[PDB]
C-alpha cells in the first residue's frame, strides 16, 4: 500500500506528466472515461499507489498539476485521457512569468505555492502509506526551475523523511531553447542537490538522437520524446505496482545507488528499443537488452559514462526471465568494462527483477546510472553561466524584482563544489 | 420489469461442467467399490461352504 | 511430541518457505486446503506431521510457520495464491515499509513495529507445541529486513529461549554475483547475531547453487523456485529424522553436538547428493559409494569455497531412502582413506551417520529426479574462512573512504558498528584459521 | 477482499447499501439458521460434542 | 506486406503479460460441528407399559 | 420455572433487545412470527425456551420483554421491522416527548406519566411468571430514558417486589469516545440512584467493543449492530445455565452471592472469548487454555479498563460446549501461578465456574463464527475506580462553572442531588481503596 | 407523534422558507400539486412533523406565512411548490413600513399579530404532541425583525414549554444592501436572547463565500443560498422525520449545546459541498465529511471559528455509516485542535447518526457551532449601530411612533452583556 504523488510544474512538466499518466493508465487498462477495462487482477492489484477510488468507480490520478499561467494545462484537459485528472488538482495563477527563475520562485512563484500545499497536503492526507512525491519539471524556465524548485524545497521542510524523486528536463550541450538557460539551471540545481533524494537529468539532444539512431522514426515529435521518458518513468516503479522475485522500491534504489548525499543524479535509460525495420532482425534475450542498456548512445544524458566513471548502477528488468543469466550478465558487463567502474566499490550494479512486463513486450529493462561523467553536464552550466554573469548578460531582471549577485555567486559555487566533489571520486585510487 | 435483484448464485462456464463431471467421477468410484465387494461376496461364497 | 517452529524472514525466507511447505505438504500428503485425503502414511505412523504441521481438532492442518516481511509485497502473493487456505491468516506477519537494504532501518526504526507481533505469534505457536525441538530460521544476507529484522528478532528469541535450538538457513552472499550493492555492509553488521545467538548457520551460495544446477540438473536457464527448492530438498533432509522413521537417526541436539567442537565454530558446509536430472538418473545408478563420493566433491557445495584448502573437522551424514548402514561403513571406509580429504588430527572419528529410509519426494513442475536414495553431507570445516575474507575486502574497500554511510547513521545507527562488526568477524576468521593448524 | 471488512460496502454483495435503507431493516432480517447442504462438500471428522 | 493487416491489427490476440493463469483449490472443506449444526432428526414412538 | 423478565429501556436498550431476542429465536428454532418451524426441528427438552418465552397454547412463542421508550421512533422500527408478529403490542411501549438527554425530564417529568403503565405491564408479566428468577433492565447510563426512567422504574421495582434480583447491562460511557456533552452529569446521577436498588450492574463499553471488533474480528468499520450482537452474546452465555443443562450450573440469584463481595461493590466487568471471525476460526484448535488467556488478556475486556491497574476479587466464568471440568482447573490453576494476575489478599478462592456443553449459536449474516468452545468472563477487579475517578473529574470540570445545570433544575431537580451523587461517588472510591488496601 | 409548525415573516423568511418546504417535500415525495409520489413507507411514516393529511389524500404544510406587504406571498403562491399551502394561513396587511423595526413592532404590527396569533392557535390545537415552532425570519427589515419578535414575544408567552428556533440571516458588512441594519439587528437580538431557544445565526456574505471558493457555480445567483440554507433547515429534523442508529431531536441539541440560557446563538454549516465539476472526481466518506465541515471556509455564519473557542459542536450525521469513525474522527478533532475547544467542558461534541441521507447524496452531515467566535458579528453590528447613534441620524422615522431612544440604549447595552458573556466564557479556564 506504498503509494507516491505526482506533481507536474512547469509546461514541459505538464506535458510530460500528462504523457505519463496516460501511459500508465494504459498499463493498468484505466479507460480515457476513469473506470477499468483490463483483462486481469494484476492491475487493481496495486492500484493504489497512483490512483485513488471516487465513489462511483472513477480512479483518480494522484498528481498536482501546477503551472503560473493557464497554458499547457488547457492542452492537457482538451487531449485525450485529460478528463481523469481532478478539476481541483489544477493550480494556476492570473499572470505568468516564463523563463525567470527569480519572478517563478519569489514573485509569482509566491502567491501559488500556498494553494499549491494545500493540495498536496491534501494529497498526502488522501494517503496512508506514503512513499514520497515525484515532481516532473525542466531546467531552464521559470515555473518548471523556480515554482518547481520551491515546492521541493517547501515539501522537503515539510516531509523530510519521505522519498523525493524529480524529473529535471537539463539543457541540451547544443541548441539552446532558452537563452537564461544557464541562468536557470544553475539557480535551479542549487537547490535540487541540497533539496531532492533523487535527481533524473534528461536532455532533449540525447532524446532526439535515441529517436534517431535506434528508432528511425522521421519525424521524432515530443509526443514520443514525453513517451520515452514516462517509458522510463513506468519503469523505474515497477516493483511498488507489480510483484516480482526481487523487489525495490524508490528508497531501495536511493539506498544502493547514492554514496553520498551531494552525489544524487542519475542517467536514465530505457532500453527495448528497436528499430521498426529491425524487428525482424533482433531476439528480444536477456544478453542484447543487456547490451543495448549498457551501450553508451542509449544514454538519455549528453554525458558520456565512458569518459567518466560509474560509481553505482541499478537495472530494473519486466518480464518472466531467468536470474541466473540476468546476474551473469551485471557481473560480465563489469568484469570486461572494469575501466568505466570503480574499483574502491564492488559489484555496484543492483538488480530488480519484476514477473509483468509492458503490454506489448516480451521482456523489458531500465537503467539508472550515478556516473562521475554527469559532471560534464555541470561544467558546461558552469561555464555557460560564467560566460554571461562576467558582464551581466539578463541580470536586470533578476535585480529587479528581487534577488542580489550573491545568490548567483553561492549557486556557482555550489556547481563548482559539486563538480570537484563529481572528480575527485572519479579519480579516486582504490587504497 | 425485472427488478434488480444482484446475482449472488451464478456459476462460470466451466464450474458448471465441473459440477458434472465430478459427480459422474464420484458415481463411478463408488461402483467399481461395489464391484470389488461383490467378488468379495461371490469368492467367499463358495470357500465357506467349501469348508 | 516433538515440533520445529519455522520462521521465514524477508523475502528470500518466505521465498525459500513457500518452496518448504509445497515440499512438506507433498511429503505428509497434505492437500492445499488443509487435510488429509486418507488417514495412514507411508513410512511414519500416523502423527508424522508433527514436527511442521498441528491439527485443529476439526481436521484442519495449520503449518507451524511464521512468514514476516516488513513489506505487503509477497506475503500477499503467498495469501493470495495457491496455499491461500492452508496459512492462517495471522502467521503471516506484514509490515507497510521496506528497510530497503538497510540494516539501520531492518534492526533501529521500523523492526521494532512489528517485532512484538511476530514474538507474540511464536510464543502462541510455541503454546501449542508439547515439546518444542527447533527453531528453523529462513533469510538471506542481502540486506533489509533479512538482515536487520532477522539480527532484532533473533536477539529477541535467544533471549527468550535459549534451552531450544536455533537453527539458521542463511543466503550467505556469492563471492562475485550479488544483486546489490551494501551486501557487504549487511553482512558484517548482521554477522555477529548469527555468531552469538546461532546454535547452528547454514549459509549457501546463490552462484554455488546455480552452478551445480547448470551442471547437475542440466538447466542452462536456473531460477528463484529452483534454488528454493534445492534449499527446501536440504531442509527437508535434515528434517526427516525427526518426522519419519527409519534407523540410526539424528535430532537437533544429536546432529549439532555432534557436529561442532567449539561455541563459536558452528559454520558448516553444507551439500546435498544425488542433485540429479531424470534423463541423467537414466544412466546413472544412483549408489550410496557414488553419492558420498558425490558430497565430497569440490563442486558440489552450496557455498564457494574450496574444501582442499582446509582440514575437514566433522561430518553429519543424513541418508535417505534404499541405504543401508553396510553400505554406509562402506563409503565411509572409501572416504577415510582417500589422500585429498584429510582431517584435523584431534578428531579421530569424524562422521556421525543418521540413516532414514523414507526416499525423498519431488515436486510437479519440479526439477530433481525420483532417486532411490540420497544424502545430505553437513561438514564443520575450516575451509568456509574463504567467504569470510573476501567479505571483509569488499567491505574494507567500500568503508576505506566511508561509501553509504550516511544512511545507516542517519536512519539511528552509531558509525561504530561497523568497526566493532568487522572486530568480530576478523576474531571469527583469526579461530578458524588457528583451529585446524 | 483479504482486508479489513466493511459491512456498509459489503452489503449488496460488493455495490453497497441500498436506497432508503435502515440498519436493523438490513441486518435484523429474521433469517432461519440455515443448515448446510454439504452434499459437494467433504465434511471434516466429528470430534464429538460435550455431552458424548 | 499487405494492406488488409491494418485490418487484421484489431484482432484479439491471445494475451499472456500475466503469465499462466494459477489453479485454485476449491473451498470444499467444513468442520463437522458446523456442518452437522441445528441438525436433528425427530421420531415418535410407542413405549408401552404394563 | 426459571424465568427471568427483560427490560428494555432506552434507544440502546431497545437495538440491544432486537439483537438479543433475534439470538434468543435463533437459539431455540423459534421463527419470527413466534411458531415452531413443524416441518423443521431444532432438538432440545421440552421447556428449554420457558426461560424467556412465554406458551399460549396454540403455539404462539410470546417472549417476556418489555421494551420501553420516551420516542416513538426506535420502538415503532421494531413494530415495522420482521419481528412485528413475535411482541405483545402492549409489550412495546412509547412516551410522547423525548427525555432530551436529560436525567431531571426523564426522571421527574416525562417518567412519572408512564411508569404506572409499564409496572402495570410488568405486574402482568410477573403474575404470568411462575417463580422469577430476576429482571435483566438493558439500558445505557449515557443519558435520557436509559438514566432517568430506568432508575425511576428500578426504585419503583425496588420498592414493589423486594427480594427478587435486578440485574443490569449498562452500556457505560467511554474515558475518551462519547456522543453527549453531558454524559457525566446523567451517568452520576444514574449511577447514585443504581447504587443503593441494584443487585449486580454488569457493564459493557464502547470504545472498548470497537477495539474488539477492530483487533479480534477484523471490522474496519463497525456499526452498532456488530456491538449489540456481542452483548446478546454475553447475556446468552449468563443465561444459558438456566435455559439448557449440563455440568456446573449457576443461576442468576446466587451468581451475586457468588461474585460480589459487599452490598456497594456490584458492578462487575465482562469479557467475551472467543471472539473470532469466521476467516481465523477453524486454523485454530480454541483450547480451553486458550480462551481463559483470551479472557484474561489485557486489551479483551468488554470495558475500556486495564486489569493491571487493581487486584481481582471474583471471577465467574460460564463456559459453553465441548468444555470438560479437567481443563477448566487446568487452565485456572496457570492462572493462579501467573504473578501479573494478581488477587486480593481475602479471597483464596475467587472463581466460580459454571460449564454448559451447549455451544453458543451463530446468526445467519452475522459476524462471529461457529465455534465448538466459548467462555464468558465477568470479572469484580477493584481497577474501575481508574474509570470511576475519570467520571468523577469530568464531573468536577463541568459542576465547577455550573454548566448544563439549568436544564436539570428547571425540570424537577434541586441543586443537591448533583452534590450528593458526587459525595457518594467520592465515598465508592473510597470503598474501593479500603478493598484494594 | 412530534411535530413543528413553521412561520415565514418578512421577504426574507417567505423566500427561504418555501426553498426549505420545497425540499423536504422532495424528500417526502409530495408533489407540488400535494399527492405522495415516493417510493418507501418511511417516507410516509413521520410526514405527521411537518404535514396535514386534508380530504382527498393531499398533504398540506403546517407552515404559516406572514409578511407586511402582500407581493412576496403573491410570489411564494407563485413559485414552485407554492400551491401546496393554504390560503387560510397567508396573513396580508394593507399598508407595511419594511425596513423599520418600529413600524413593524408597534405600528401596524400591533394588529396583524392578533391574526397571525389566530392561525398559530389553531395551528397548534390542530396537533397531538406539538414539538414546537420554528421561524425562518431574518434581521435587517422592518417585518421580519419587528413583527418577527413580536410573534416570538407572544408564542413564549403563550406556550413556555415547547422547543423553539429561529434562524435568522443576520446582518452582514460587505453585502449590506440596507441602511437601517443595525438599528434593525440591535433593536431585535435582545429580544432574540430573552425568548428564543436556538438560533441559528446564517450571514450572506458566507453564504456567498461558500457559493464562491467551496462550490464554484460560476454565477450563485439567491436559489443556491436558499438552497443552502433549506439543507441545513431539513438537516437538524432529520431525526424526527427518518429513524437512524443515533437520535437527537431539537430538545436534545437545545440541551447538549446550550451550557447556559443567553448562549444559544449557533453557527451552522453543511457537507459534503462539491462544485458541480468535480463531483464524480471525490471520495465521499465519513473522514472528508469531518474534514468539510471542520473549516472555516464552510460555516455559514460570516466568524472566523478559528478567532474564538467552541463551546459545544453538533454533527448530524445522515446515510449508513459506521459509529466508530464517527465518534474517533470527532475525537481527532478535539485532541488536534484541543486549544479551541473550551477545557471545562469535555469532549465538546454532540452526535445524531440518521439512517437516511438526503437524495442525491449518499453520505451527508450537518454541523452547528456554539462558538465563542460569534461575538465578531455581535461587535461589528454594535460598532456601526453606535457610529450611526453617537449622533441621532435615521432616529426620527423610529421616534415617530412613540418609540423612546431609551429602547435604543437598553439594546445596545444588552447586546453588549451579550458580547461579555461569550468573552467571559471563551476566556474562562478550569481554574
Ligand atoms: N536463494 C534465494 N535467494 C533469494 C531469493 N530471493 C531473494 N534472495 C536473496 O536475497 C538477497 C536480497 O535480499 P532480499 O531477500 O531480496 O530483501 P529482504 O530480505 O526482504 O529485505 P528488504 O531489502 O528490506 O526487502 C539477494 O541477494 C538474493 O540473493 C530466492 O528466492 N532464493
Ligand atoms: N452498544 C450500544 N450503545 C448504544 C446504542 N445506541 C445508543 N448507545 C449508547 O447510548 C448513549 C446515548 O444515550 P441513548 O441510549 O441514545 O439515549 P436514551 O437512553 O435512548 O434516552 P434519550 O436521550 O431520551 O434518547 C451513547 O453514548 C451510546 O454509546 C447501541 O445500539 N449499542
Ligand atoms: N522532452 C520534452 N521537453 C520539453 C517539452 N516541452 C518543453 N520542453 C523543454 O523545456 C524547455 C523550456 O522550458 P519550459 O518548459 O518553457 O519551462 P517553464 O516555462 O517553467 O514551463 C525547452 O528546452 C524544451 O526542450 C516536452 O513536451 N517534452
Ligand atoms: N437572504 C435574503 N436576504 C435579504 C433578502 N432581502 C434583503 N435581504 C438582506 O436583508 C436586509 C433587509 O432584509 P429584508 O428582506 O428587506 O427584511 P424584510 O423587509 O422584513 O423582509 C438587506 O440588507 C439585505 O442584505 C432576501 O430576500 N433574502
Ligand atoms: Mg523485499
Ligand atoms: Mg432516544
Amino acid at each position: 500500500m506504498r503509494e507516491i504523488v505526482h506533481m507536474q510544474a512547469g509546461q514541459c512538466g505538464n506535458q510530460i506528466g500528462a504523457k505519463f499518466w496516460e501511459v500508465i493508465s494504459d498499463e493498468h487498462g484505466i479507460d480515457p472515461t476513469g473506470t477499468y477495462h483490463g483483462d486481469s487482477d494484476l492491475q487493481l492489484e496495486r492500484i493504489n499507489v497512483y490512483y485513488n477510488e471516487a465513489t462511483g468507480g472513477k480512479y483518480v490520478p494522484r498528481a498536482v498539476l501546477v503551472d503560473l499561467e493557464p497554458g499547457t494545462m488547457d492542452s492537457v484537459r482538451s487531449g485525450p485521457f485529460g478528463q481523469i485528472f481532478r478539476p481541483d488538482n489544477f493550480v494556476f495563477g492570473q499572470s505568468g512569468a516564463g523563463n525567470n527563475w527569480a519572478k517563478g520562485h519569489y514573485t509569482e512563484g509566491a502567491e501559488l505555492v500556498d494553494s499549491v500545499l494545500d493540495v498536496v497536503r491534501k494529497e498526502a492526507e488522501s494517503c496512508d502509506c506514503l512513499q514520497g512525491f515525484q515532481l516532473t519539471h525542466s531546467l531552464g524556465g521559470g515555473t518548471g526551475s523556480g515554482m518547481g524548485t520551491l515546492l521541493i524545497s517547501k515539501i522537503r521542510e515539510e516531509y523530510p523523511d519521505r522519498i523525493m524523486n524529480t524529473f529535471s528536463v537539463v539543457p541540451s550541450p547544443k541548441v539552446s531553447d532558452t537563452v537564461v538557460e544557464p541562468y536557470n539551471a544553475t539557480l535551479s540545481v542549487h537547490q535540487l542537490v541540497e533539496n531532492t533524494d533523487e535527481t533524473y537529468c534528461i536532455d532533449n539532444e540525447a532524446l532526439y538522437d535515441i529517436c534517431f539512431r535506434t528508432l528511425k522514426l522521421t519525424t521524432p515529435t515530443y509526443g514520443d520524446l514525453n513517451h520515452l521518458v514516462s517509458a522510463t518513468m513506468s519503469g523505474v516503479t515497477t516493483c511498488l505496482r507489480f510483484p516480482g522475485q526481487l523487489n525495490a522500491d524508490l528508497r531501495k534504489l536511493a539506498v544502493n545507488m547514492v554514496p553520498f548525499p551531494r552525489l544524487h543524479f542519475f542517467m536514465p535509460g530505457f532500453a527495448p528499443l528497436t528499430s521498426r525495420g529491425s524487428q525482424q532482425y533482433r531476439a528480444l534475450t536477456v544478453p542484447e537488452l543487456t547490451q543495448q542498456m549498457f551501450d553508451a548512445k542509449n544514454m538519455m544524458a549528453a554525458c558520456d559514462p565512458r569518459h567518466g566513471r560509474y560509481l553505482t548502477v541499478a537495472a530494473i528488468f519486466r518480464g518472466r526471465m531467468s536470474m541466473k543469466e540476468v546476474d551473469e550478465q551485471m557481473l560480465n558487463v563489469q568484469n570486461k568494462n572494469s575501466s568505466y567502474f570503480v574499483e574502491w566499490i564492488p559489484n555496484n550494479v543492483k538488480t530488480a527483477v519484476c514477473d509483468i512486463p509492458p503490454r506489448g513486450l516480451k521482456m523489458s529493462a531500465t537503467f539508472i546510472g550515478n556516473s562521475t561523467a554527469i559532471q560534464e553536464l555541470f561544467k558546461r552550466i558552469s561555464e555557460q553561466f560564467t560566460a554571461m554573469f562576467r558582464r551581466k548578460a539578463f541580470l536586470h531582471w533578476y535585480t529587479g524584482e528581487g534577488m542580489d549577485e550573491m545568490e548567483f555567486t553561492e549557486a556557482e559555487s555550489n556547481m563548482n563544489d559539486l563538480v570537484s566533489e563529481y572528480q575527485q571520486y572519479q579519480d579516486a585510487t582504490a587504497e | 420489469g425485472g427488478v434488480a435483484k444482484i446475482e449472488t448464485n451464478s456459476v462460470t462456464p466451466e464450474d458448471w461442467q465441473s459440477f458434472s463431471n465430478e459427480n459422474i467421477l464420484k458415481a463411478e468410484r463408488d461402483r467399481k467399490n461395489s464391484a470389488d465387494l461383490r467378488a468379495v461376496v461371490d469368492s467367499l461364497l463358495k470357500t465357506t461352504a467349501d469348508d | 511430541m516433538r515440533e520445529c517452529i519455522s520462521i521465514h524472514v524477508g523475502q528470500a525466507g518466505v521465498q525459500i518457505g513457500n518452496a518448504c511447505w509445497e515440499l512438506y505438504c507433498l511429503e505428509h500428503g497434505i492437500q492445499p486446503d488443509g487435510q488429509m485425503p486418507s488417514d495412514k502414511t507411508i513410512g511414519g505412523g500416523d502423527d508424522s506431521f508433527n514436527t511442521f504441521f498441528s491439527e485443529t481438532g476439526a481436521g484442519k492442518h495449520v503449518p507451524r510457520a511464521v512468514f514476516v516481511d516488513l513489506e505487503p509485497t509477497v506475503v500477499d502473493e503467498v495469501r493470495t495464491g495457491t496455499y491461500r487456505q492452508l496459512f492462517h491468516p495471522e502467521q503471516l506477519i506484514t509490515g507497510k515499509e521496506d528497510a530497503a537494504n538497510n540494516y539501520a532501518r531492518g534492526h533501529y526504526t521500523i523492526g521494532k513495529e512489528i517485532v512484538d507481533l511476530v514474538l507474540d505469534r511464536i510464543r502462541k505457536l510455541a503454546d501449542q507445541c508439547t515439546g518444542l525441538q527447533g527453531f528453523l530460521i529462513f533469510h538471506s544476507f542481502g540486506g533489509g529486513t533479512g538482515s536487520g529484522f532477522a539480527s532484532l528478532l533473533m536477539e529477541r528469541l535467544s533471549v527468550d529461549y535459549g534451552k531450544k535450538s536455533k537453527l539458521e538457513f542463511a543466503i550467505y552472499p556469492a563471492p562475485q554475483i550479488s544483486t546489490a550493492v551494501v551486501e557487504p555492509y549487511n553482512t558484517i553488521l548482521t554477522t555477529h547475531t548469527t555468531l552469538e545467538h546461532s546454535d547452528c548457520a547454514f549459509m549457501v551460495d546463490n552462484e554455488a547453487i546455480y552452478d551445480i544446477c547448470r551442471r547437475n540438473l542440466d538447466i542452462e536457464r536456473p531460477t528463484y523456485t529452483n534454488l528454493n527448492r534445492l534449499i527446501a530438498q536440504i531442509v527437508s533432509s535434515i528434517t526427516a529424522s525427526l518426522r519419519f522413521d527409519g534407523a540410526l537417526n539424528v535430532d537437533l541436539t544429536e546432529f549439532q553436538t555432534n557436529l561442532v567442537p567449539y561455541p563459536r565454530i558452528h559454520f558448516p558446509l553444507a551439500t546435498y547428493a544425488p542433485v540429479i536430472s531424470a534423463e541423467k538418473a537414466y544412466h546413472e545408478q544412483l549408489s550410496v559409494a557414488e553419492i558420498t563420493n558425490a558430497c565430497f566433491e569440490p563442486a558440489n557445495q552450496m557455498v564457494k569455497c574450496d574444501p582442499r584448502h582446509g582440514k575437514y573437522m566433522a561430518c553429519c551424514m543424513l541418508y535417505r531412502g534404499d541405504v543401508v548402514p553396510k553400505d554406509v561403513n562402506a563409503a565411509i571406509a572409501t572416504i577415510k582413506t582417500k589422500r585429498t580429504i584429510q582431517f584435523v588430527d584431534w578428531c579421530p572419528t569424524g562422521f556421525k551417520v543418521g540413516i532414514n529410509y523414507q526416499p525423498p519426494t519431488v515436486v510437479p513442475g519440479g526439477d530433481l529426479a525420483k532417486v532411490q536414495r540420497a544424502v545430505c553431507m553437513l561438514s564443520n570445516t575450516t575451509a568456509i574462512a574463504e567467504a569470510w575474507a573476501r567479505l571483509d575486502h569488499k567491505f574494507d574497500l567500500m568503508y576505506a573512504k566511508r561509501a553509504f554511510v550516511h544512511w545507516y547513521v542517519g536512519e539511528g545507527m552509531e558509525e561504530g558498528e561497523f568497526s566493532e562488526a568487522r572486530e568480530d568477524l576478523a576474531a571469527l576468521e583469526k579461530d578458524y584459521e588457528e583451529v585446524g593448524v | 477482499k483479504l482486508q479489513a471488512k466493511d459491512p456498509v460496502s459489503l452489503e449488496n454483495a460488493g455495490h453497497g447499501p441500498n436506497f432508503m435503507s435502515t440498519e436493523a431493516k438490513t441486518r435484523f432480517s429474521g433469517r432461519p439458521s440455515e443448515r448446510k447442504d454439504c452434499s459437494t462438500l467433504t465434511v471434516g471428522p466429528k470430534e464429538g460434542s460435550g455431552y458424548t | 506486406l499487405t494492406l488488409s493487416e491494418l485490418d487484421e491489427l484489431n484482432n484479439k490476440r491471445p494475451t499472456l503479460t500475466y503469465g499462466q493463469a494459477k489453479q485454485a483449490p476449491p473451498e470444499d472443506f467444513i468442520p463437522a460441528h458446523v456442518a452437522f449444526d441445528k441438525k436433528v432428526l425427530k421420531f415418535n414412538g410407542f413405549y408401552k407399559q404394563t
